[PDB]
């Protein structure tokens, strides 16, 4: 059926106050039958952050292929890539395989390391970039995510209580989805830290 | 002028000459005479066949090219065969496509075009062989002389190959008779076993040596070899 | 989305909405539909978000070539040539509908791209699921030699009808002016009709109320 | 149609030196001069305009080329092939950067691609290499201003300041002498007038030279308002009268 | 081939000269609403069947082809002229134009003389006919090199035809019949045959007229041809 | 779409209404449907607006290219690179078009390349969705050598007929006159043609 | 429908896969071994289409053993099965894909740890503690989400293992014909030869 | 790419010929770190010592490189080893071992020599890399694609000069801070200059990571090498 | 013989032999020719010599019109030179289905330009024997004239002449140009500048002209066309009324 809701899958990214947040459900399913309780779909290229969802050959695929980019990319101009920088090479690596996409919906997160300022995007399968300053959602469950963002969120949020916004947003979505959820891990990003915290969730 | 001129085909002489061809050219003096000579009704070729030894077959000069078509070789004779298989092809098509027999002009044509191009390529070398052609077609019996440099020239008579010049002072002497010789078969082939002993210093042309085909009117091109040459010796 | 193109006597102006879609959800509620093929031809477009971007990039970068090859400004219709000529060849599979306008050293200029790669001229002109509410207004207003602020004010009115009667289209409207002598100007956020209400409550938590099983710091460096 | 030199014309001799390219340099060297200095918030990039003829329109011939926004270019040797290698570097500074990563190429990974095309008119079949030296001056956000130098060979070089062609070593040892780390751009434009005094034979003025900057940005030549963020090129090529007017305090 | 001499010469296009120089001779004619063509025919010997070894070659309807030095490459030319007015023919829907046709055989002659790995052709090839409005008559030189003629000759005896050419253009400025022109080339090729003279040679003539043949190229036979070689015969001695 | 091409006494005129839709929606009152490929051979397209873009640009460009090695076109030689494109492209095209020129030798001369790729030439034509109503009026008026003026009210007064039942047609009666003279637009309005 | 069971206890990986092999309305036989050995650590079972399902993995194991000998060393399973994900994830997009599904047990030398790996058809993989493909999953993935513990020895293993097969025996609606059981651990691969009546 | 009657390959041979006139670049092994060091042709005042890498060049995070010859070329082929180092990574999940980065580079010099009638790279490389299976490792190639394997070795010019140097003060039981010191005394020993100033050198190292476990590449600002030449004596 | 005498590689000294014998071949034709911008127009002027009194006069012609508005005279072999025009004609038919725009005079040099710069590089092509003379009424520049030559070198001209007499022109143009202080001919009518044209070549080369001496093409705003014996006879009775 359809390749975007074989394996299940949730990310969310939020900005606040000088931070970002991403965050993700573990599970990986193959349609009703649950398989792993530990498929993480964030991956970090220095301090850029990227969260996939859908079809979960391609969300490692995809991981594999930005980090050999990314990985060059260092090479050659003797520094780490920068969100804005990123978010246009996935877009373009996913615009490549138009008529064959990958089955994702990516997420950035990170912050600008010159300029400070935090930064998210979102992708359509064939790399149109969804800009939007607040927050970006994806899976399949993107419209209980986006009605617990909508409502939730507000903007320059302190790290730690934008930590709490973002889990719930995360939770209660999830468990609105049969095929999310199964564990959760959420990413708080400051220029100088970067905090990892596994939730503790419904297992059904 | 002979100096830095001949290493291809792909280079004029100061003369204005290519001598890759004309190199080409003298490994058909170098090869075994044939004759070819026709009447109204009828086209023979005569050939010599060498050994290589006692031991040894005489090698062939004459190749069947269709019901109506064939060509005795002097000079290098893999590329006769090389040039016989194309007009074979050129022969099959035009009977499968048009349902018509190839015109011996036209075969003439289109081997001229083929050598030609072996005359202008670099890296390829030009053909090594001349040819007689000869046919029945729909406007009579036919007799063509090839050169790998691209000539082709319809005759009534021609030999080609070592010491030939005197088969051709004969022919073109005995014009007037052999031109004649019509629905007499037998009579055309002695006329043409004649012409080629004008082209012996070997020997005498015995039953191994000596190889003759014909085509004509209502005969399909045949070669005659061994005992059935016998009776013209 | 609703798109508008308007021709004024001194040149053209672009406008269109903020509101992407995916499906009935809404995912970005200001985003730019205006975009550059070079300094003073401007675009918008409809349909395959991600094929109207690419297309425009495309010739966008090869529009800059050509012009530093020439040492000459770009043309509209070298863009209109172009994108016509990419889209045929993908035979209606770059979902592109565009509207492009600009202005040359031969004049100013609007036109309309459908994804087939079929083009069209006009004094004015909108594409988008809003395009008819938007056509409604241009069809009511219009009239020959329209001075700049008039042009503004009519695009502008077009891309509300859209906003306000289609459900494709929403938020803001952002306007490009582009006149013959001038450089060309984006009018980001030209009207912002559509400002969210203050919410009745905060949804802030009480920190400690996320379960955390496990922590642990990250490595970002080498 | 087809080739016959499908083997490189290029080739080590005994003694190890790559002829052709040796040949190349000695065309270089035979080329009207260019110059290239580095100040402490700009580059400055300059040249002679050599004309072939008096009924010749001069400004129809550039010398000085943009390549991206913030990178422009100058050479000396042999002009067509200066030429192409322009096109060709400003088509790869697109297909190579900009359409994978939405923004123009840092001055070192563009003349690293420069270098790559050189490189292989130097092993390929059939080909000479190109007979040019060049210099490029550049700006990006990272790395700041630079100036490097392209030889024949595919070969480059950052350089505070240098000179290529005729009066290159003359040049080079007047730059020596005049260059240091505190530099503004007004200073090192007026080195780089003094400089090539040295070189001009004929008339001086704004007319025979040809002189860019790589600076700040100016707002005044991106053709459109709007997008805060955009501010413009930095590559700017100076008029003849920007010119006449630093020579007469000169 | 693609080599330049220090004078701006091509050394091998002025070698592939002497062999059409080496050539049977061969002329046009342009008369006042069409284009003669004639050729000598070396007889090598009796053996050579007359009337049967055609030098003149048609290309389309309406354009003839006649050249000297390499035979072979000749026809190689003329297959190519062939291609080339079919391929015209398919797109345009009318018959090429004799200039149009001429470049076409002039480009694919200069191509060949622009690469070390080929030989430029060693001929040189006079052909023309009746287009759209008028006759015209080129020659074509190994170079690549053709123009417009009024008359044109190479080969062997090129020096003493172009000299009767000359005089006819002299004597008859106001326009020579399809006819006359006919005759004429059966003259002027018996007058160039004073230098082979030594072997027998057979006359080859084909013309297109808008009058005579409608347009078409024609080859001249018959009582035609006899009236042409008499009066040839008549006016050498 | 409602178009055609009439030979008169003088040259040639072609005639087209100005409406395009897809569905119900006219997306263009006001198109130009008479479309130039060299200076005296004009075009009228019917069938996908992609299709017959594409293949008059392509057209225009062999005919410039014509123009610079050989001189004037004929109108045979546009219709034959007209066929050429569409017959041999069959299977990715919807293109109906009539060829309409002049010349000084042939005077004016229409063919018509429908859907097929075949090649008609004729005394005059016509094509779109809205011709099917006017084949019994356009039959029974159309004499040859028309002057001018009798030619434009021919082809007005089909048009009319053809947009009045024709809803894929409509606006404005655009026309192009072809002669000797002089290549002349011409435009008639709705209030003009419909009280006809 | 094909039964693939692996599970990893704290110093082996237990592979079991079916005996059976069925067109149609016949068993052509009951004795099949659904494995082949990578390298002397690395054992591979396989299920899906008729032909694709051995072709795979011979060609897998030519591929292994030539990087063996090239190198003179022996892949971490690791490595192994991140190649073999690669493979499977290029084929989905081809021409014909192999519809192939795996698991990979192998005993990791330089960490001294058992590993399961489980990868489908698609290439999507995943390392875990117990695995199954087919409908067998569907018996087994929740009877040892009860009964498994990470400290097990190959013989508790091997009785978690009898469980599994029990069940299947008991509630799946095919004769699969008994497994083939092949443990993975530091002294290497052998073949439990009795499991039809231990 | 022919033979001579001799069985050498001439234009193999003449590439040789071109590095020996290149700045010697040295590696050293010790049980703890590999060094890298090379000279810098003969430059000028002007030259921007700050943003130049002439012969030093990263790999991957593992593996580095020193290069005597053509920089252009060895562009093309440092260019074509970290696109390796990325596939095998992809591929594997796994970092690549040194010696196999290093083969399938000089089994694309061997190419050259063999077939496609093109000039080899005027290119000599010393490989310096850490990996899982032997630890430190220094390779060297040359335009022949020939490789081996060193404790210590040197390219470029002088060679057989740095070489006996080398064979002499080299010790198994060495720190990485000794072999820093045996380089810089044999560039000293070995320059054609009058002294070996920082200007004129490239320096570089991978050790057991300040203090980690993991394993760190320090390429050397201009500054660091005024430094450690003081160090060591030299000044 | 050297190999750097043969192909279009670098000899000891930096030179290109072959590009050198190039240039040579482009006065092997013993035409002169010369272009004139005047206020709205450009002229080129170049001899025509028909010593065969065998040739059609009408076939024998260096000017080539590329496009409605560009021209090009060419001095040097006919065959190359005809390979010249081909490419160009193509080149600007294609610029203008690709672009959708007229090319510019200035724009197909650079391009015919580049074509001759690989000529230069690849050693499989010979560089062709010309000189490429390009002119019309650039819509965004006004009168042009852009000349190639076989080195790949282009530049744009106030005026300009080519062939072996090539310094006599230029020189008696300079010298006007000194004079007027401008850098085109003031005049409005193109009759008049190519008469102008016609006069200096008289004074330079120091020869008198028949019409069918002569060549002409004229490029106006939109045409580039050529002119007629008879339009040129009537160029040479005006200036005849004064001169
Ligand atoms: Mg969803
Ligand atoms: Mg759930
Ligand atoms: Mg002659
Ligand atoms: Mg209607
Ligand atoms: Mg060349
Ligand atoms: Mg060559």
């Amino acid at each position: 059926s359809d390749p975007s809701s074989i394996n299940g899958g949730i990310v969310v990214a939020m900005t606040g106050k000088d931070c970002v947040a991403i965050a993700c459900d573990l599970r990986l399913g193959s349609q009703s039958l649950g398989v792993s309780n530990k498929f993480e779909k964030i991956f970090h290229y220095g301090h850029v952050f990227l969260g996939i969802t859908g079809l979960a050959t391609d969300v490692t695929t995809l991981n594999e292929m930005f980090r050999y980019k990314t990985n060059l990319y260092k090479l050659k101009e003797e520094r780490a890539i920068e969100p804005e920088t990123f978010t246009q090479l996935v877009s373009s690596s996913l615009y490549e395989r138009r008529f064959g996409p990958y089955f994702v919906g990516p997420v950035v997160a990170g912050i600008n390391s010159k300029s400070g300022k935090p930064f998210i995007a979102g992708f359509d399968l064939i790399g149109c970039i969804d800009e939007a300053k607040d927050f970006i959602v994806s899976g399949t469950a993107s419209d209980q995510l986006f009605g617990m963002c909508e409502s939730l969120y507000e903007p320059n949020l302190e790290p730690e209580d934008l930590f709490e916004t973002i889990s719930q947003a995360l939770l209660n979505a999830a468990d609105r989805d049969a095929l999310s959820g199964w564990g959760a891990v959420v990413y708080i990003i400051k220029k100088d830290e970067v905090v990892k915290r596994y939730l503790k969730m419904r297992q059904d | 002028f002979r100096n830095n001129y001949d290493g291809d085909t792909v280079t004029f002489s100061p003369t204005g000459r290519l001598f890759q061809v004309e190199y080409a050219l003298e490994a058909i003096k170098q090869g075994s005479v044939t004759v070819g000579l026709r009447s109204n009704t009828h086209a023979v070729l005569v050939a010599l066949k060498r050994n290589a030894d006692e031991l040894s077959s005489y090698q062939k000069k004459i190749i069947k090219c269709d019901e109506h078509m064939g060509l005795s070789l002097a000079g290098l004779a893999p590329d006769a065969r090389v040039l016989s298989n194309y007009l074979r092809q050129q022969c099959n098509y035009s009977s499968l496509v048009f349902n018509r027999k190839l015109a011996v002009e036209r075969a003439g044509h289109l081997l001229c075009d083929k050598a030609q191009k072996n005359t202008q390529s670099y890296g390829g070398r030009p053909y090594g062989v001349g040819l007689l052609i000869i046919g029945y077609d729909k406007s009579g019996a036919h007799l063509l002389e090839f050169q790998p440099s691209g000539n082709v020239t319809e005759l009534y008579g021609t030999a080609i190959g070592a010491r030939s010049q005197g088969a051709k002072t004969y022919l073109e002497r005995t014009l007037d008779t052999f031109i004649k010789i019509d629905g007499n078969p037998d009579e055309l082939i002695k006329a043409g076993v004649e012409a080629i002993s004008q082209s012996l210093r070997d020997e005498s042309l015995t039953v191994d040596n000596l190889s003759i085909a014909i085509v004509g009117k209502d005969t399909p091109f045949t070669i005659y070899d061994g005992e059935a040459v016998a009776k013209y010796i | 989305t609703t798109i508008v193109g308007v021709k004024f006597n001194n040149g053209v102006v672009i406008a269109a909405d903020t509101r992407s879609t995916q499906g009935p959800i809404v995912a970005d509620k200001n985003c730019a539909k205006l975009h550059r093929i070079s300094p003073k031809i401007w675009c918008a477009g409809a349909g395959t978000a991600a094929d109207t971007e690419a297309v425009t990039q495309l010739i966008g970068s090869n529009i800059e070539l050509h012009s530093l090859y020439t040492s000459r400004e770009p043309r509209v219709v070298s863009a209109l040539q172009m994108l016509k000529q990419h889209l045929f060849k993908y035979q209606g599979h770059i979902g592109a509908y565009l509207i492009v306008a600009g202005v040359d050293p031969t004049g100013s200029h609007l036109f309309s791209i459908h994804a087939h790669g079929s083009t069209d001229v006009g004094y004015y002109l909108s594409l988008g699921s809003g395009s008819l509410a938007a056509m409604a207004v241009l069809e009511s207003h219009w009239k020959q030699d329209l001075t700049k602020e008039e042009a503004i004010k009519l695009a502008s009115d077009a891309i509300q009808a859209g906003i306000w009667n289609d459900l494709g289209s929403g938020s803001n409207v952002d306007v490009c002016v582009m006149e013959i002598g001038k450089d060309a100007e984006y009018l980001r956020n030209y009207l912002t009709p559509n400002v969210r209400e203050e919410k009745q409550k905060s949804y802030k938590f009480p920190r400690g109320t996320t379960a955390v099983l496990k922590e642990s710091i990250v490595n970002i460096c080498d | 149609m087809t080739d016959r030199y499908s083997f490189s014309l290029t080739t080590f001799s005994p003694s190890g030196k790559l002829g052709q390219i040796d040949y190349a340099l000695t065309a270089v060297k035979q080329g009207v001069t260019s110059l290239g200095i580095k100040a402490t918030n700009g580059v400055v990039i300059a040249t002679e305009k050599k004309s072939s003829s008096p009924l010749a329109m001069s400004e129809t011939l550039s010398k000085v080329s943009l390549l991206t926004p913030d990178i422009g270019a100058v050479y000396s040797g042999m002009g067509p092939d200066y030429r192409v290698l322009v096109d060709k570097s400003r088509k790869v500074a697109h297909t190579s950067y900009k359409r994978i990563y939405g923004e123009y190429p840092p001055t070192k990974l563009l003349v690293s691609e420069v270098a790559k095309i050189m490189q292989e008119a130097t092993q390929s079949g059939g080909v000479r290499p190109f007979g040019v030296s060049l210099l490029i001056a550049g700006h990006d956000e990272f790395n700041g201003f630079s100036l490097y130098q392209v030889d024949p060979s595919g070969s480059y070089f950052p350089w505070k300041a240098t000179a290529i062609g005729k009066g290159s070593v003359a040049a080079k040892t007047f730059l020596e002498k005049r260059w240091n780390d505190e530099l503004e751009l007004e200073d090192a434009i007026h080195i780089a007038l003094l400089t090539l005094k040295e070189s001009v034979e004929g008339e001086f003025n704004g007319d025979t030279i040809e002189l860019a900057i790589i600076g700040d940005e100016n707002p005044d030549l991106l053709g459109y308002t709007g997008i805060p963020t955009d501010k413009g090129p930095r590559f700017r090529k100076l008029t003849s009268q920007e010119i006449n007017d630093r020579l007469e305090a000169l | 081939n693609s080599v330049f001499s220090p004078d701006g010469r091509n050394f091998q296009v002025e070698y592939a000269v002497k062999a059409v120089e080496n050539g049977t001779t061969s002329i046009g004619i342009k008369c006042n609403d069409g284009v003669v063509f004639a050729v000598e025919k070396l007889i090598t010997s009796k053996l050579l069947v007359p009337q049967k070894n055609v030098k003149i070659q048609v290309v389309d309807r309406h354009i003839g082809c006649v050249y000297s030095g390499l035979i072979p490459d000749g026809r190689h030319l003329v297959n190519r002229g062939r291609e080339e007015a079919a391929s015209f023919k398919k797109l345009y829907k009318t018959p090429i134009p004799i200039p149009a046709f001429a470049d076409r055989l002039g480009q694919y002659v200069q191509a060949h003389t622009l690469y070390n790995s080929v030989r430029p052709f060693g001929v040189s090839t006079i052909f023309g006919g009746v287009d759209k409005n008028g006759a015209h008559l080129y020659m074509l030189e190994p170079s690549g090199s053709y123009w417009g003629y009024k008359g044109a000759a190479t080969g062997k005896g090129r020096q003493s035809a172009k000299a009767e050419l000359e005089k006819l253009v002299d004597h008859h400025p106001e326009g020579l019949s399809a006819r006359e022109a006919v005759k004429q080339a059966a003259k002027i090729i018996y007058l160039a045959h004073e230098d082979n003279k030594e072997k027998d040679f057979e006359l080859e003539i084909s013309w297109c007229s808008l009058s005579e043949t409608n347009g078409l190229h024609k080859f001249v036979k018959g009582d035609l041809l006899q009236e042409a070689i008499d009066f040839a015969q008549k006016e050498i001695n | 779409t409602s178009i055609m091409a009439v030979t008169f006494k003088d040259g040639v005129i072609l005639g087209a209404d100005s409406r395009t839709t897809t569905g119900a929606y006219i997306a263009n009152r006001v198109t130009d449907k008479l479309t130039r490929v060299h200076d005296k051979i004009w075009c009228c397209r019917s069938g996908s607006a992609a299709d017959t873009q594409a293949i008059a640009d392509i057209v225009q460009y062999h005919l410039e290219l014509y123009t610079s090695q050989y001189g004037t076109p004929s109108t045979e030689t546009a219709a034959s690179v007209f066929k050429e494109l569409c017959y041999e492209n069959k299977d990715n095209l919807t293109a109906g078009i009539i060829v309409a020129g002049y010349d000084d030798k042939n005077k004016g001369e229409v063919y018509t390349i429908p859907l097929g790729g075949s090649v008609h030439k004729l005394p005059y034509a016509i094509a779109g969705s809205g011709s099917t109503f006017i084949y019994g009026y356009c039959d029974k008026n159309f004499r040859e050598n028309m002057s001018k003026e009798e030619t434009v009210d021919f082809i007005k007064h089909s048009l009319s007929q053809a947009i009045k039942w024709d809803g894929s047609s409509g606006g404005v009666i655009r026309m192009v006159v072809l002669t000797a003279a002089g290549v002349e637009r011409l435009i008639f309005y709705p209030d003009e043609y419909e009280q006809l | 429908m094909d039964i693939i069971l692996g599970i990893r206890v704290q110093d082996s990986v237990i592979l079991a896969s079916s005996k059976a092999v069925t067109r149609g309305i016949s068993v052509l036989k009951d004795s099949d071994d659904k494995t082949r050995q990578l390298s002397p650590h690395t054992l591979m079972s396989f299920a899906g289409e008729a032909g694709d399902t051995v072709q795979f993995a011979e060609y897998i194991q030519a591929n292994i053993q030539l990087y063996s000998i090239r190198e003179d060393y022996e892949l971490s399973p690791q490595a192994v099965s991140s190649f073999v994900r690669q493979e499977l994830a290029k084929s989905i997009r081809s021409r014909r894909p192999y519809q192939v599904n795996v698991l990979i047990g192998g005993y990791d030398k330089k960490k001294n740890k058992p590993e399961l790996y489980q990868i489908d058809y698609l290439g999507t993989k995943v390392e875990l503690p117990y695995g199954a493909h087919g409908y067998s999953g569907f018996y087994t993935f929740s009877l040892l989400d009860h009964h498994y513990r990470p400290d097990m020895t190959t013989e508790e293993g091997l009785d978690l293992l009898k469980l599994c097969v029990q069940e299947l025996e008991k509630r799946m609606p095919m004769d699969f014909k008994g497994v083939i059981v092949k443990i993975v651990d530091k002294d290497g691969i052998r073949q439990v030869d009795d499991f039809q009546a231990q | 790419t022919i033979f001579s009657p001799e069985g050498r390959l001439y234009q193999v041979e003449y590439a040789l010929e071109s590095i020996s006139h290149a700045g010697t670049a040295i590696g050293i092994m010790a049980s703890d770190g590999i060094v890298l060091a090379a000279e810098r042709k003969v430059t000028s005042t002007l030259l921007e010592q700050d943003t130049s890498t002439e012969k030093l060049y990263k790999l991957n995070d593992k593996i580095a490189v020193a290069v005597a010859g053509l920089t252009a070329d060895a562009e093309i082929l440092i260019n074509t080893a970290r696109i390796h180092a990325q596939n095998y990574l992809k591929t594997y999940n796994e970092d690549i071992p040194v010696e196999i980065l290093v083969r399938r580079l000089s089994d694309i010099k061997q190419g050259y020599t063999q077939h496609g009638g093109l000039r080899p790279f005027g290119v000599s490389f010393i490989y310096a890399g850490y990996d899982d299976r032997y630890g430190y490792q220094l390779y060297t190639s040359n335009p022949s694609g020939n490789y081996t394997g060193w404790k210590a070795i040197s390219v470029g010019a002088n060679t057989s000069a740095a070489q006996t140097l080398l064979q002499m003060d080299y010790k198994d039981d060495m720190k990485v801070d000794d072999a820093i010191e045996l380089a810089l005394k044999t560039l000293s020993k070995t320059t054609d200059s009058s002294a070996l100033t920082y200007d004129r050198l490239e320096f570089a190292t991978i050790r057991k990571g300040a203090n980690d476990g993991e394993v760190y590449q320090k390429i050397f600002k201009p500054q660091e090498i005024k430094d450690i030449l003081v160090k060591t004596g030299i000044t | 013989a050297g190999y750097d005498r043969h192909i279009t590689i670098f000899s000891p000294e930096g030179r290109l032999y072959q590009v050198e014998y190039a240039f040579k071949a482009t006065n092997q034709t013993n035409i002169n020719s010369l272009a004139v911008r005047g206020k709205d127009c450009t002229v080129v002027i170049s001899q025509k010599k028909v010593p065969d009194k065998l040739l059609d006069p009408t076939t024998v012609s260096y000017i080539f019109c590329i496009s409605r508005t560009i021209g090009m005279v060419v001095n040097g072999p006919i065959p190359d030179a005809r390979n010249a025009a081909l490419r160009a004609k193509a080149e600007a038919a294609e610029f203008r289905y690709k672009y959708g725009y007229d090319m510019p005079c200035d724009v197909l040099a650079k391009r015919m330009a580049n074509l001759s710069q690989i000529y230069t590089q690849r050693a499989y092509m010979r560089p062709l024997g010309v000189i490429l003379t390009f002119v019309s009424v650039d819509e965004e520049l006004g009168p042009s004239i852009y000349k190639t030559d076989p080195a790949g070198y282009y530049v744009g001209y106030k005026a300009t002449a080519t062939g072996p007499k090539q310094q006599e022109i230029t020189t008696n143009l300079e010298n006007h140009f000194k004079k007027s202080k401008i850098d085109h001919i003031n005049e409005e009518s193109w009759e008049k500048v190519v008469e102008f044209a016609i006069t200096h070549m008289i004074d330079a080369l120091g020869t008198e002209f028949s019409k069918n001496d002569l060549e002409v093409g004229v490029a106006t705003k939109d045409k580039f066309f050529t002119l007629s014996a008879e339009n040129i006879e009537e160029r040479l009775v005006a200036i005849a009324e004064q001169d």
